[PDB]
């Protein structure tokens, strides 16, 4: 019983976690990246995070 | 007498860090008064949220 | 050229709008964010080489 409840909750971490890595992007943060820079060039780095 | 391409030029580049340290270099900003208890985005030293 | 005068701006308020308004600088490029929107975010260890 204990095995699928330490299962669900390894999987639902690592899908947390998963929203700290650039991807290839400036940066994980999406609202960073929105403020430091204009709207043709954000849509590169919005991209590799989608 | 030499042509624009051997005149001299001044040159000032800027290297600007923007990990969230205790950031102490901002812009003009006017810092209004913070509210409770009540859903909103706010603007802490650059640390935007909702 | 081979030195530089490396300075320190740190614990002020900068504008950053006085400048790239003016026509005296020849050119104003700027690569990790967009020259528009240098007002809005608060940075960090800003480097000045002239």
């Amino acid at each position: 019983l204990q095995d699928v409840v330490n299962q669900n909750a390894q999987a639902l971490n690592t899908l947390v976690k998963q929203l700290s890595s650039n991807f290839g992007a400036i940066s994980s943060v999406l609202n960073d990246i929105l403020s430091r820079l204009d709207p043709p060039e954000a849509e590169v780095q919005i991209d590799r995070l989608i | 007498t030499n042509g624009v391409g051997y005149q001299p030029y001044r040159v000032v580049v800027l290297s600007f860090e923007l990990l969230h340290a205790p950031a102490t270099v901002c812009g003009p900003k006017k810092s209004t008064n913070l509210v409770k208890n009540k859903c909103v985005n706010f603007n802490f030293n650059g640390l935007t949220g909702t | 050229v081979y030195a530089w005068n490396r300075k320190r701006i740190s614990n002020c308020v900068a504008d950053y709008s006085v400048l790239y308004n003016s026509a005296s600088f020849s050119t104003f490029k700027c690569y990790g964010v967009s020259p528009t929107k240098l007002n809005d975010l608060c940075f960090t260890n800003v480097y000045a080489d002239s």
